[PDB]
């Protein structure tokens, strides 16, 4: 009707009174012109621009995306199908005819909405959900123009098509099939080369767990994508994503159908995906000058526990890590550290864990699918991996607790994972290698509940010494009362009856620039030290293997990263084996 | 609704014609031609490289020339039949019914685009991850690992019915022929099983290989259905 | 004829005066200010306004409930007018309800009022409330607000009407499950069950396991020979005497309150004065509180009896039943974690699959009495372990996860 072209006039204003949207179309086609990969034919409107410019407009494309929307798009497609001349002999044909689709950001008003609050009063309007994507389904070309020749008549023909999904209007359906006779009927020739498909995929978006309460069932919401979003994500993502709620079918209204159980189908015709300093800097690098900023470090570590000083260093060094090599015949040698914690089950564990992980950027939580080799299947049947804990922690940290109460399959595959950092999946006819980088911090406990602290964990626990030795640091802690200092931690529970944002810099910018090397100065103190506790025959936690001198190079490495400096020194050494010594007494 | 492209099929199936008589190996084609008008074989492979030979000569000489590979290479669903219309002219009920032979079309080598300056843009060698929509209807080579294959099952392609009535031997419950059309009494059909067009078909599964594949994801893989000989 | 009932309405509505305030008007118009389209109509208020509409209401409320969606719209419309979608009618009664049992063939399509307590909730599901349509045949265009689209065209061949989906209006709509108190059940009988469903606002207010009070319209429809399924439009959800007060408050006045109850616990039994004394701490409990970070203390106190047998400790556990109001007893062999616990499972009716409780969701707010605890097994034990230390029951089957509070 005239009032589309309207519309279609208005878009091609504001396409022109803000030239810094088409001109940005002309960069895309100049970038187009010269590989003769393509750039997408997408661009991101600003709704506050929309707004400035004509509110019903702005308003149109949120709450009538019907009869706004398609003008729009007719628009922005005309816009770049004059804008040049397209000189190309052949591709000027097929190429140059895929319309231009719209993308939306700044401030979406009222239509910031989860798929909880999404409801059937946000229907056929522009919203913006954010969610998470449990899974998406298969990717399969459609038919949008169809090309086809008239040899009796010597000429070419076409015909195009709409879908329900396509045209955010209700136009007539067209179910027919690519034709094969036209209105001369003759028999056509059909032309495949300069037909047009767009792949299309459906995924399923879900409310985020932070805001879900507790008692009901998850709410979950479809969103269609097309062309460009065809793969842009996979299961697990976090994304933000707007598009049209619209409605399809209907429920039960054809004939008599009139059972009250039935409802009408909803999903969102998404069209715009967002998947989810110096003066810091130069403070951290000083604050590593001073010698006791590796004790404060220690101490704003777990403010809620009092004591446990090597234990917060160890958890420090953990966070530093060491450094991995490579080696001209190939192999590759291991820098992270991993920590293990035994005990009785409520004193301080649940604590100290809680903080490591609420503090790490890249902290996992896991207890007794980590293994990520397993599959999941979609809705039509094909199947998909799912990642595993230890795989999703590469470069970070597993917090584990009931570490005890993990099963043996767990076991088997996490011996490779601590040991050369890598999963080996073997399974029917899915097989492939994963990098499982991360370093480990777990909890356990006796069965009995009270420890007994003549005896280590290989018989307080009973869990292989194998799978024991991967770890590099282990600490046992049990309440063992001293009223008057009980009373002293007690009285912060009866209570209630350096800044952490900054040491996250700290944390981060000392392992995103610091590679440490050794130097001679550890050589002498790791050899000797590594020989005098072999020579040691004492009884200690762990009997000394070539993989506690392993230890000592990555905690005096992690120690380096605490000085921020690129190579050892006989400080760092120094430190570790006397740590170290504390951990095997 | 009509429209217009720059294809010309007269063009190209007179330089068909005229490839398959000319292209020397005499001719390359018209020899292979001879050997199944001998009766010595049945099936004919169509080399994209001799096409593109002739386009080069052709263009080296000077003469008319059209990119008839990559109408091939665009349309190539409608250039096998139009290969057999040629053949089945210039070899030395209606045809398509009751051929036997079969046709296919080898890919351009990379060596020879490069050597004539151009890009073999569908026989590189492309995984089926890399495959989109554009290229439906297009000849293409796939480079992977076949992952499953099944038994030769039939496949049909013109059924063939007999009349009692008249006799005609009738391709596809009641006669179409002429003579039952007129006549007020029909023949019933019945499957000539033996008259039906049989054709060799099994079905073929390419995956791709773990080199392929991007980071984290399952390789995917593609529908390959052999025919003929 | 009908209009004097829009009238009746509206004076009740705009000129309704209740201590000499316009409480009607003003808490109407409240509700346009916060922009909830719903009124929450008190039935002692319009029994007491009008008593005429009132048998029609009662009675037939066929057209009368069409009547008050409408006018309450336009009621509402004009203060919205006055000050600068179609309003939901909310019942508030306190006239006494009809048992769940007493149900029967002679109340259809009357308004009766129920208490009981949610077993089972189902996901939420979109209702058409307005359509517009067009003919395919010749794109001849109307509006409608059971429904079904019309056979013909008003311009075309059969059913020629297709559904403008992009002008058309839809309301979300909810299925509960009701059954009556376990408390007030003889023994020897599965308490009955009722299918309820409530939309709009009315949705999402009540979780399986919570006790409510119910304001509907009994009625049946066809989802036997010819048994059609009894289910509830919901019209209003809620969820002692002065004299009584003052006894109670004398209870707790009196100078021996603490031994007099505790010998009344179980007479018939002699001594076993401390484990007499626990159990009145098991029946009032613990004070809740929250902690600064969010987390709730569990209030419950549990305890096990772990002596020798014939010494009354199972006839302990069932006087506790006949004294807590909130009362479920189990045995250890004949318990299993779902039937415990929490479940999901299918609704025949509604052909969905519904969120489901278990004993240890029926008991929660109350107390469970469990009898060869150490008989049950230990899958049993691992979900009595969330319930005790957190007060919530993780259910993940099938394909779906989620928590459920049980304050056990
Ligand atoms: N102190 C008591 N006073 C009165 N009856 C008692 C007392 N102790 C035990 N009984 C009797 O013991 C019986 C209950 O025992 P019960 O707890 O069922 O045994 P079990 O421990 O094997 O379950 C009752 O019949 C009750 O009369
Ligand atoms: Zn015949
Ligand atoms: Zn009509």
């Amino acid at each position: 009707d005239a009032v589309f072209g309207d519309r279609v006039r208005r878009f091609q204003e504001f396409l022109d009174t803000f030239t810094s949207y088409r001109d940005s179309v002309r960069s895309i086609q100049v970038y187009n012109s010269n590989n003769a990969n393509i750039l997408p034919h997408r661009i991101i409107i600003s709704l506050d621009d929309l707004r400035e410019f004509d509110r019903s407009f702005w308003s149109g494309i949120l709450v009538e995306p019907a009869y706004f929307i398609p003008p729009a798009e007719k628009a922005l497609t005309d816009l770049a199908d004059s804008m040049d001349d397209v000189p190309h002999p052949n591709a000027s044909a097929v190429s140059s005819r895929h319309p231009w689709k719209l993308s939306f950001k700044g401030s979406f008003g009222a239509h910031a909405l989860s798929p909880r609050t999404l409801t059937a009063q946000h229907l056929n309007k522009l919203v913006s959900v954010e969610g998470i994507v449990t899974k998406t389904s298969l990717v399969r070309p459609k038919l949008i123009r169809s090309v086809h020749y008239a040899a009796k008549t010597g000429r070419f023909h076409y015909r195009d098509y709409t879908d329900a999904t396509t045209t955010l209007t209700t136009r007539i359906p067209t179910p027919a099939i690519y034709p094969t006779e036209d209105t001369e009927g003759n028999k056509l020739t059909t032309e495949y080369g300069y037909s047009t498909f767009i792949d299309h995929q459906r995924i399923t978006v879900q409310e985020m767990p932070e805001m879900a309460p507790a008692g009901q069932l998850p709410r979950s919401i479809d969103v269609i994508l097309d062309d460009d979003l065809v793969d842009k994500t996979k299961p697990g993502d976090r994304v933000n994503v707007v598009g049209v709620f619209k409605s399809l079918g209907a429920g039960g209204m054809n004939q008599s159908n009139s059972n009250t159980l039935i409802g009408f189908k909803t999903l969102i015709l998404g069209n715009t995906v967002y998947p989810l300093t110096d003066f810091d800097i130069r403070n951290i690098n000083k604050l590593s000058k001073k010698k006791d900023i590796f004790d404060i470090l220690s101490q704003s570590l777990a403010p809620s526990i009092y004591g446990h000083d090597h234990i917060k260093k160890a958890i420090l060094l953990m966070l530093m890590g060491g450094v991995e090599k490579n080696l001209e015949n190939g192999s590759h040698l291991r820098g992270d550290i991993n920590i293990l914690m035994v005990g009785d089950p409520s004193t301080a564990k649940s604590q100290l864990l809680r903080f490591v992980l609420n503090t790490a950027s890249l902290a996992i939580a896991t207890t007794g699918g980590l293994t990520a080799a397993v599959t999941t299947d979609r809705e039509t049947g094909e199947r998909r991996l799912e990642a595993g804990a230890m795989v999703l922690a590469d470069r970070g940290v597993v917090c584990i607790d009931e570490f005890d109460k993990m099963t043996d399959v767990d076991r088997v595959a996490i011996h490779e994972v601590m040991e050369q950092q890598t999963v080996t999946i073997a399974k029917a006819g899915i097989h492939t290698t994963l990098n499982a980088r991360c370093s480990v911090i777990a909890a356990a406990n006796p069965v009995f509940g009270q420890y007994d602290v003549n005896r280590d964990p290989h018989q307080n626990i009973a869990l292989p010494d194998s799978l024991l030795s991967r770890f590099d640091l282990l600490f046992v802690v049990t309440d063992d009362i001293n009223e008057i200092r009980d009373r002293s931690i007690s009285e912060h529970v009866l209570r209630t009856h350096v800044t952490i944002p900054f040491l996250r810099k700290y944390v981060q910018y000392a392992k995103e620039r610091v590679i440490p090397q050794l130097t001679q100065e550890a050589i002498n103190v790791i050899v000797k030290n590594y020989t005098d506790l072999r020579n040691d025959d004492n009884t200690k936690k762990s009997p000394i293997t070539a993989r506690t001198l392993e230890t000592l190079i990555r905690l005096a490495t992690a120690h380096a990263k605490v000085r921020l400096s690129k190579t050892v020194n006989k400080v760092d050494a120094k430190v570790a084996a006397n740590l170290l010594r504390f951990a095997l007494l | 609704p009509s429209i217009q492209l720059p294809v010309d099929y007269n063009n190209l199936f007179n330089e068909i014609t005229d490839f398959l008589v000319t292209f020397k190996q005499g001719p390359k084609y018209m020899a292979m031609l001879q050997k199944v008008a001998n009766r010595e074989l049945n099936s004919v492979i169509i080399d994209l490289d001799d096409i593109l030979q002739y386009q080069n000569e052709k263009f080296l000489q000077g003469t008319q020339a059209d990119d008839l590979v990559s109408a091939i290479q665009q349309n190539a669903n409608h250039f096998t039949e139009l290969f057999c219309r040629a053949i089945d002219n210039n070899m030395p009920f209606p045809p398509n019914l009751t051929r036997r032979y079969f046709l296919y079309f080898k890919p351009l080598s990379q060596n020879c685009a490069r050597r004539y300056r151009k890009k073999a843009i569908s026989s590189k060698p492309l995984s089926v991850r890399q495959i989109k929509g554009d290229f439906l209807g297009q000849l293409i080579t796939v480079r992977g690992i076949i992952t499953r294959v099944s038994d030769v099952k039939p496949a049909v392609e013109v059924i063939a019915y007999t009349c009692d009535q008249c006799g005609y031997e009738v391709f596809q419950s009641e006669c179409t022929s002429e003579e039952c059309s007129q006549n007020q009494t029909k023949g019933q059909l019945f499957m000539s099983t033996r008259a039906s067009k049989f054709s060799a078909f099994q079905e073929c599964k390419i995956q791709e290989l773990s080199q392929q594949v991007p980071v984290g994801h399952i390789p995917r893989s593609l529908n390959i259905h052999v025919n003929g000989t | 004829d009908n209009t004097e009932i829009i009238k009746s309405f509206k004076n009740f509505i705009l000129e309704f005066r209740l201590d000499s305030q316009f409480i009607y008007r003003d808490q109407l118009r409240n509700n346009i200010l916060v922009k909830n389209y719903s009124l929450t109509v008190n039935m002692e208020h319009l029994i007491g306004y009008n008593e005429d509409i009132y048998k029609k209401l009662s009675d037939e409320p066929s057209d009368i409930i069409p009547l008050f969606e409408t006018a309450i719209t336009q009621v509402a419309k004009r203060i919205s007018i006055l000050s600068r979608p179609t309003f939901q009618l909310i019942l508030n009664s306190n006239a006494n309800q009809i048992p769940l049992r007493d149900l029967d063939s002679e109340h259809v399509s009357k308004i009766v009022r129920l208490s009981g307590i949610i077993i089972s909730t189902s996901v939420l599901s979109s209702r058409a409330t307005y359509l517009s349509i067009m003919c395919r045949n010749c794109r001849h265009t109307t509006s409608i607000t059971t429904v079904s689209l019309p056979r013909s065209c008003l311009s075309c061949g059969p059913d020629p009407y297709i559904i403008i989906h992009e002008s058309s209006k839809f309301i979300d709509q909810q299925f509960l499950k009701l059954q009556e108190i376990p408390e007030l059940v003889p023994v020897g009988e599965m308490p009955r069950n009722l299918t309820m469903t409530c939309d709009r606002y009315l949705t999402n207010k009540v979780i399986p396991g919570t006790r409510v009070t119910i304001v509907g319209i009994y009625s049946i429809y066809n989802s036997g020979v010819a048994i059609r399924t009894p289910y509830i439009k919901i019209l209003g959800i809620q969820s002692f005497t002065e004299e009584e007060e003052e006894e109670f408050l004398q209870l707790s006045r009196n100078p021996k309150l603490y031994e007099i109850l505790t010998n009344s616990i179980a007479p018939s039994i002699f001594g076993n004065e401390d484990i007499k004394k626990a159990i009145v701490c098991l029946l009032m409990g613990g004070s809740k509180k929250i902690l600064p970070d969010g987390m709730r203390l569990r209030g419950d106190i549990n305890v096990l009896l772990l002596g020798d047998p014939g010494t009354a400790k199972s006839q302990l556990l069932k006087f506790v039943e006949k004294v807590s109001p909130i009362a479920v007893y189990t045995s250890g062999k004949g318990s299993s974690a779902a039937g415990l616990t929490a479940s999901v499972q299918r609704d025949p009716m509604t052909r969905e699959f519904y969120l489901e409780g278990g004993a240890m969701v029926l008991a929660d707010g109350g107390v469970v009495c469990i009898d060869e605890f150490d008989k049950m097994r230990d899958e049993d034990r691992v979900a009595i372990h969330e319930a005790m230390e957190q007060q919530t029951i993780s259910i993940a089957k099938a394909g779906i996860t989620t928590v459920l509070n049980s304050r056990t």
